[PDB]
C-alpha cells in the first residue's frame, strides 16, 4: 500500500484499494496551514509561488469533482453506469484487461476517444436517468 | 393539488453584473521582436476556436455608456502603461539650463539645436553635448536665447524603454466562470436598446487598444450605412461615436532621418537624443484619398439628417476651442507620436440633397503625459530611420454647436476629449451577465417518504 | 443545443436539457492552465486580475454547491422535494408555467420571496428527514 | 437558535438544529462580493489578508467536505456507518453520552484516537461497501 | 582610477547582515501532482528507470 503503491501492479489491485491514491488529493502536510507563526512584507517570491499552487489545488479537485457530479457519482468513489460498453473502444475480454494491463498502460489505451466517453456518461446516467421520474415520480 | 417544489441545477438565468476579465492573445510578437507595452511578456492564449451561439427567442438590454467592460477597460491601459514606465531610465538630470539656436535660416526653423550641461558615468565629472528637440517641448525663460524643457515646470520626467513597442496589438476581453459576454448582433442599433439578437459568445472580438484622438482607427464596422451613436441626442455637450460601413485609408510618414546619440548620464542609463539630421528637413505629412473621403462624409450626414431637424443644414467646422494637443489628430506611430492639423477635414459644407488626395500638416512631440495624467509624463526616444503608418479610419468624434436655442441650422466639430469613447466605438455591442445557476419550480413530484 | 442555447426557449426545454450550462460553469478553456510556458516579475496587472478572477469562479461555484448538499441534492442535477408549494407565490397552473414562462421571466416572478422557499427547503428535506432515521434507523 | 447557538446545550440539541452551523461555513456577507464599485493599486495590505483569508475558506470547506465524499456520506449532513464503536473509546453508555456531554467536551474525548476512527471509517463503509458491488451488480 | 561598473551598469550595496550561506531547501509538489525520484544507482545520462519512488 501507500500513495500510488498499486500503480505498477494489475488493474485488479488498483480497483482494491484507491482510496490512498483518492485521500491524498485535495490536502497536504505540505501546505502546513502556512504563516511563520511562532521585516514585515509576505509579497516574497515564495509566497506567490505557494498560493498559485494551492489555487490550481483545489481548481484540479474540483474541475474532476464537479465531473463526478454531473454523473451521479458525487456520494461514492465508485459507481456503476447505464452506458453499453462499444466494441470499438476495445477488442480485449472481460478477464483480459483487468489482469494483464495495469492502469498506466490503460490510460493510453483510451486517451483518443475518452472525451467521448465522457460526453456519453453524462446522458444515459443523468440526462434521462435523473429525468425518468416524469413517469416513475408520480402517477 | 399537493404540488410540490422541485430544484434544478443549471438553469439558464442570468442578472446583469460586472466582475472581473483578462487578457487573451495567441502567437504575437515572440522571438523576433517582443516586449510589447500591453501584451506584457505573456498573456493567456486565446483558443483558436470562438463559441459564439446565437441565442434564440431573447431580447436583451444593452447599455453601452452605462456599460462598465469600457471603464475596466481604461483603468487597465493607464495601470498597464505605467507598468511598463516604471523600471527604465529616469532623466531627472535634463532639467538644466538651454541655451539653443535656430537651424539654417540661412540668413524653415522649428526645431533647436540645444547645448546644455549634463552628467556623466562619473558623479564628480561633468560633459556638454548637443541634441536637437522639438518646438513647444521647450519654453524660453526671461542676445542668446535660454530655453527649458516644458515638463521640468511641471511633473517628472521618463524615458520610454528603448526596445518597446507602441503597436496596438488585439487584445480579448473574455468572462469568468459562471459568467458571459453578451454580443449585439443587431446591426441597427439606434443608441442602446432591445436587442432582438444576441450571443453569449465566451471572449469577444479582437480589440485593438488604438491610441487616438477626435478620429478612429483600425476599428469594427457594422454592415449597414454608418452609424450614430450618442448617450442622448439633443443634449448638444454629449460627444458623438461614429461608425463607418468601409473605412478610409490614411497614411501617414515622417521623413525625417533621426540619428541615434546614445550619452550616459551615469551608469547603465543612457538617454537617446536626436542626432543631427540627415536631408532636407520635411514637414510630416498625412494623405486621405479625397474621392474616399467625400462620400465618407456625406454618408454622415444622411443619417444624421433622420436625427437632426430633418431636412435643414449641417455644417463642419474646425475643432473649436481647446488645446493644440486634443484638437488634433493625435496618435502613436513607430514610437514617434504625431498631431496632425485637422482643420482640413472639417470645412465642406453639402445641404438640399493619378488622383488628388486631402494632405494634412503633422507636428512631432517627444514630452507625452496621455490622459490627462499630471503625474508622471515619458520622453519618447526618436525612432532612428524611416517612419510609415498605414492604417484605416473606422471612427470619429463629434461635439457641441454651442447652445443655439432652436434657431436656423446645426454644426459638429470634432473633438475627441477623452479616451474611454475610443474603446466605446468597440463594445457598443457587448456586455457581460452573471449566471445563477440555481432554479426552483413546482411539480407534482415527490422523493421517497421516509428516509 | 449549446451554453444557455435554451435560455429564451420553454421551461420545458430548459428541463429537458440543462447540463450544458452545469458543465461550463467551473471550468474553462480561458483559463488554459495560466502560464507562458513554451524579464521574470509575474506581478503583473494581467496576473492579478485573472487570479482573482479563478478565486470567484470556484467561490462562486462553492457557494451555490454547498447549497445542493444540505438539501439532500448534492449527487444528482435534479432532485424532488418533501415542501408543499404554497399557493401565495403563484397562482398559475401546472401547464400554465411551464409552457408559458421560459425561466428568465421565472426567476424575477420568485425572486421576492426566493430566499424564503430556500429557508424552508432545509427543513423538511434534510432537518427532519436525515433526522427521521431515529426512528427508522433501528428498532 | 442562531449560529453556534447550540455549543453550550447537550448534544441532543445540537444534534436537532446543526444546519445553521454547516450553513454558515464557507460563503459569508463579510466577503460581499470585494469590490469598491459605487489612485488604481489593489496591491494594498488589506486586498492581501482579504484573498488569502478567502482562499483558505474554501480550502478548509474542501478538506472536511472531501472526507465526506470517501465515505458515502457526501450528499446528507448526517449518515450512518457500519463501523462497529470500539468500547476502549469510551465506557459510558448510551443517554450518558447524549444528554450528559455537549459536544464541546465530547471533541476533548475523542480527539487522541480521533484520527484512529477516521482511518477505520474509510474502510468498511466504502472500501468494502462500494466493493460489495462485485457480487451483487450482477450475477 | 574609477571602479569597473560605473562605466557599465549601477551598483548597490549588499545588506550588511545577510548570510550569502547556501541552506538545504526543499522541491516539494502541488496537490494532485507527485515527485518521481530514481532510485537506480546507475544512471547512464537518462533513460528508463526500473526502480522510482
Ligand atoms: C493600424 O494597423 C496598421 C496595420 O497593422 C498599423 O500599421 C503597422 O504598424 C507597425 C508598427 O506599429 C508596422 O510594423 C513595423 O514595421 C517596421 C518596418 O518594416 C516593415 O516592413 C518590412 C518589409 O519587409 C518586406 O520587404 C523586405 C525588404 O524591403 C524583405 O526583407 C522582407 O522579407 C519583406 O518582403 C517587414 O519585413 C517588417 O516586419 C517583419 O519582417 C522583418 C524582416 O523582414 C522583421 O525584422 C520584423 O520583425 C517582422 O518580422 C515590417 O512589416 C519595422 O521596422 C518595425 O519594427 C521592427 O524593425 C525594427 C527596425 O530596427 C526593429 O528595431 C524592431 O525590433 C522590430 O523588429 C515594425 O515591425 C507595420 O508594418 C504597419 N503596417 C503593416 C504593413 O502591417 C497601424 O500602426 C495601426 N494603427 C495605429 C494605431 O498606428
Ligand atoms: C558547504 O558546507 C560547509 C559546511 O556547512 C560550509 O561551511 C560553513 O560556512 C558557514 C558560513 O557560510 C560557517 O558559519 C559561519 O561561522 C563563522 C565562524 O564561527 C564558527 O565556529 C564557531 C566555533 O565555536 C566553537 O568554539 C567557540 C570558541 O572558539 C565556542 O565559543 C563555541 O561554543 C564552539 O565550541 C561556532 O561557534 C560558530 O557558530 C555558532 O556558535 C556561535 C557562538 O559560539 C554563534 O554566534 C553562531 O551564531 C552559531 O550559533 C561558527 O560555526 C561565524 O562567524 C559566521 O557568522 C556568525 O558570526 C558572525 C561573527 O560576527 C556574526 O556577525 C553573524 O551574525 C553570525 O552569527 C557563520 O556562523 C560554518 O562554520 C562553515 N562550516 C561549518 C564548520 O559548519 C560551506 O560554506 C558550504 N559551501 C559553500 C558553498 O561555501
Ligand atoms: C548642432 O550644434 C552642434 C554644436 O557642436 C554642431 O556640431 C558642430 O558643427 C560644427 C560645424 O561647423 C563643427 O565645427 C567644425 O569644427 C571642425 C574642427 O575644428 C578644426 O578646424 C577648425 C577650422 O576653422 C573653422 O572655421 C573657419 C572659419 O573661416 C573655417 O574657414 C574652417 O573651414 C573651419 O570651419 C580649426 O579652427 C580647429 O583649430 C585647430 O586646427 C586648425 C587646422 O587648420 C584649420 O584652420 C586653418 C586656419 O588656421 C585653415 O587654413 C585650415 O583649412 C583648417 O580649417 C589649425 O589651423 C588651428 O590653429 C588649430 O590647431 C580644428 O582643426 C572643423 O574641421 C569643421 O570645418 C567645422 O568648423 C563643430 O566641431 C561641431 N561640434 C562639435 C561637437 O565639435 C552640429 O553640427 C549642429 N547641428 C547639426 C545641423 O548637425
Ligand atoms: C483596412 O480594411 C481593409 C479591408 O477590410 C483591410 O484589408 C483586409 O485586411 C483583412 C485583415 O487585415 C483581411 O481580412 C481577412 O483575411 C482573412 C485571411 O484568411 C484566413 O486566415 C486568417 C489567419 O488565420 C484568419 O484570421 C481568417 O479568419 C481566415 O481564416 C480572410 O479569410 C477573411 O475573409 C472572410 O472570413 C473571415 C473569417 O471570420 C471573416 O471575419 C471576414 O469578414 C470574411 O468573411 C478576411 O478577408 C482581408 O483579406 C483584407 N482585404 C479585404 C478586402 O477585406 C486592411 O487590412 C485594413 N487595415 C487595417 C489595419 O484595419
Ligand atoms: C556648462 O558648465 C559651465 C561651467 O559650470 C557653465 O559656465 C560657462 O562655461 C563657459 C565655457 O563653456 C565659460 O566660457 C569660457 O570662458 C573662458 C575663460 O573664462 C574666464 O575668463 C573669461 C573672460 O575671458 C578672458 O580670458 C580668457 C581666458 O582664456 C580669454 O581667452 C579671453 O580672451 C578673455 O581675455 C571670464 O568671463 C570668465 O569668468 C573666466 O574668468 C574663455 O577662455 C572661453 O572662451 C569661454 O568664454 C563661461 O565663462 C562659463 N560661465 C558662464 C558665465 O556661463 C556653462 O554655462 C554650462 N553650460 C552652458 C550653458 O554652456
Ligand atoms: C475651406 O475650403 C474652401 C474651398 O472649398 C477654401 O477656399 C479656398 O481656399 C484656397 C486656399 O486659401 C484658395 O486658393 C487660393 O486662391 C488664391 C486666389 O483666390 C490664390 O492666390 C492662392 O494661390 C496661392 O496659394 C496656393 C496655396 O494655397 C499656392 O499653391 C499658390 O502658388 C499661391 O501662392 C490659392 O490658390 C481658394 O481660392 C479658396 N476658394 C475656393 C473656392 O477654392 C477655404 O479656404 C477652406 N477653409 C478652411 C479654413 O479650411
Ligand atoms: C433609439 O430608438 C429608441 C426607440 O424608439 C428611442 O427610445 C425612445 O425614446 C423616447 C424619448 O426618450 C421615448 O419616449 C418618447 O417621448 C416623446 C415625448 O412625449 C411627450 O411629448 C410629446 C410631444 O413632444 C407628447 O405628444 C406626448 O404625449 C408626451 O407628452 C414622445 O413624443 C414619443 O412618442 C415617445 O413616447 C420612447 O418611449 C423610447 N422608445 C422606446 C420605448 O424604446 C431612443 O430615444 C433612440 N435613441 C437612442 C440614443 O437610444
Ligand atoms: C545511455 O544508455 C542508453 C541505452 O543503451 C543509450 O541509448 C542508446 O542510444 C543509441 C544511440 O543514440 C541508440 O541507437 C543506437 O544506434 C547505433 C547506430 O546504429 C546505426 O549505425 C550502426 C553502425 O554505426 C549500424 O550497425 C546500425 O545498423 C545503424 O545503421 C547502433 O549501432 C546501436 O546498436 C543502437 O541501436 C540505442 O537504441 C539507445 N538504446 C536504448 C533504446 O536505450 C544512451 O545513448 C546512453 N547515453 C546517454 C547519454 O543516455
Ligand atoms: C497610401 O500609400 C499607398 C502607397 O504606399 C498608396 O497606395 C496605392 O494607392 C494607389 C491608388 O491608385 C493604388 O493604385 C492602384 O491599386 C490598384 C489595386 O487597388 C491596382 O489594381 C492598380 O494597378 C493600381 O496599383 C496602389 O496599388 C496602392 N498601393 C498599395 C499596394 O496599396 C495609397 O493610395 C495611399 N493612401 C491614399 C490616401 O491614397
Ligand atoms: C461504436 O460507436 C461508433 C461511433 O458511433 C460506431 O462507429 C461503431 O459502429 C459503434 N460500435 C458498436 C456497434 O458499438
Ligand atoms: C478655427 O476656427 C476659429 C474660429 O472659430 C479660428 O479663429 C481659427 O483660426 C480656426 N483654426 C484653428 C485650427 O483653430
Ligand atoms: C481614381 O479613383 C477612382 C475611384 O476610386 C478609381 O476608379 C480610378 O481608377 C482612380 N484613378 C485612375 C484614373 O485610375
Ligand atoms: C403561504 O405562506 C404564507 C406565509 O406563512 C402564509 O401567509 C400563506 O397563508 C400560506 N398559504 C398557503 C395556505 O399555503
Ligand atoms: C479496540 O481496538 C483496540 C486497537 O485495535 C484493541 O486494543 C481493543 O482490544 C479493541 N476493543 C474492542 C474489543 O473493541
Amino acid at each position: 500500500l501507500g500513495f500510488l503503491g498499486a500503480a505498477g501492479s494489475t488493474m485488479g489491485a488498483a480497483s482494491m484499494t484507491l482510496t490512498v491514491q483518492a485521500r491524498n488529493l485535495l490536502s497536504g502536510i505540505v501546505q502546513q496551514q502556512s504563516n511563520l507563526l511562532r521585516h514585515l512584507l509576505k509579497l516574497t517570491v515564495w509566497g506567490i509561488k505557494q498560493l498559485q499552487a494551492r489555487v490550481l489545488a483545489v481548481e484540479r479537485y474540483l474541475r474532476d469533482q464537479q465531473l463526478l457530479g454531473i454523473w451521479g457519482c458525487s456520494g461514492k468513489l465508485i459507481c456503476c453506469t447505464n452506458v453499453p460498453w462499444n466494441s470499438s473502444w476495445s477488442n480485449r475480454n472481460l478477464s483480459e484487461i483487468w489482469d494483464n494491463m495495469t492502469w498506466l498502460q490503460w490510460d493510453k489505451e483510451i486517451s483518443n476517444y475518452t472525451q467521448i466517453i465522457y460526453g456519453l456518461l453524462e446522458e444515459s446516467q443523468n440526462q434521462q436517468e435523473k429525468n425518468e421520474q416524469d413517469l416513475l415520480a408520480l402517477d | 393539488e399537493n404540488l410540490w417544489v422541485t430544484v434544478y441545477y443549471g438553469v439558464p438565468v442570468w442578472k446583469d453584473a460586472e466582475t472581473t476579465l483578462f487578457c487573451a492573445s495567441d502567437a504575437k510578437a515572440y522571438e523576433t521582436e517582443k516586449h510589447n507595452v500591453w501584451a506584457t511578456h505573456a498573456c493567456v492564449p486565446t483558443d483558436p476556436n470562438p463559441q459564439e451561439i446565437h441565442l434564440e427567442n431573447v431580447t436583451e438590454e444593452f447599455n453601452m455608456w452605462k456599460n462598465n467592460m469600457v471603464e475596466q477597460m481604461h483603468t487597465d491601459i493607464i495601470s498597464l502603461w505605467d507598468q511598463s514606465l516604471k523600471p527604465c531610465v529616469k532623466l531627472t538630470p535634463l532639467c538644466v539650463t538651454l541655451q539653443c539656436t535656430n537651424v539654417t535660416n540661412n540668413i524653415r526653423g522649428e526645431l533647436k539645436n540645444c547645448s546644455f550641461n549634463m552628467t556623466t558615468e562619473l558623479r564628480d565629472k561633468k560633459q556638454k553635448v548637443y541634441s536637437l528637440f522639438y518646438r513647444l517641448d521647450v519654453v524660453q525663460i526671461n542676445s542668446n536665447k535660454e530655453y527649458r524643457l516644458i515638463n521640468c515646470n511641471t511633473s517628472a520626467i521618463t524615458q520610454a524603454c528603448p526596445k518597446v513597442s507602441f503597436e496596438p496589438i488585439p487584445i480579448h476581453y473574455c468572462a469568468p466562470a459562471g459568467f458571459a459576454i453578451l454580443k449585439c448582433k443587431d446591426k441597427k442599433f439606434n443608441g442602446t436598446g432591445p436587442c432582438p439578437s444576441v450571443s453569449t459568445v465566451q471572449c469577444t472580438h479582437g480589440i485593438k487598444p488604438v491610441v487616438s484622438t477626435q478620429l478612429l482607427l483600425n476599428g469594427s464596422l457594422a454592415e449597414e450605412e454608418v452609424m450614430i451613436r450618442s448617450e442622448n441626442i439633443t443634449n448638444n455637450a454629449k460627444n458623438i461615436l461614429v461608425q463607418f460601413n468601409t473605412p478610409v485609408q490614411i497614411n501617414c510618414t515622417r521623413p525625417n532621418n533621426n540619428t541615434r546619440k546614445s550619452i550616459r548620464i551615469g551608469p547603465g542609463q543612457a538617454f537617446y537624443a536626436t542626432g543631427d539630421i540627415i536631408g532636407d528637413i520635411r514637414q510630416a505629412h498625412c494623405n486621405v484619398s479625397k474621392a474616399t473621403w467625400n462620400e465618407t462624409l456625406g454618408k454622415v450626414v444622411k443619417q444624421l439628417r433622420k436625427h437632426f431637424g430633418n431636412n435643414t443644414i449641417i455644417r463642419f467646422a474646425n475643432s473649436s476651442g481647446g488645446d493644440l494637443e486634443v484638437t488634433t489628430h493625435s496618435f502613436n506611430c513607430g514610437g514617434e507620436f504625431f498631431y496632425c492639423n485637422t482643420s482640413g477635414l472639417f470645412n465642406s459644407t453639402w445641404i438640399s440633397n493619378s488622383n488628388d488626395s486631402i494632405t494634412l500638416p503633422c507636428r512631432i512631440k517627444q514630452i507625452i503625459n496621455m490622459w490627462q495624467r499630471i503625474g508622471q509624463a515619458m520622453y519618447a526616444p526618436p525612432i532612428q530611420g524611416v517612419i510609415r503608418c498605414v492604417s484605416n479610419i473606422t471612427g470619429l468624434i463629434l461635439t457641441r454647436d454651442g447652445g443655439s436655442t432652436n434657431s436656423t441650422t446645426e454644426t459638429f466639430r470634432p473633438g475627441g476629449g477623452d479616451m474611454r469613447d475610443n474603446w466605446r466605438s468597440e463594445l457598443y455591442k457587448y456586455k457581460v451577465v452573471k449566471i445563477e445557476p440555481l432554479g426552483v419550480a413546482p411539480t407534482r413530484c415527490k422523493r421517497r417518504v421516509v428516509g
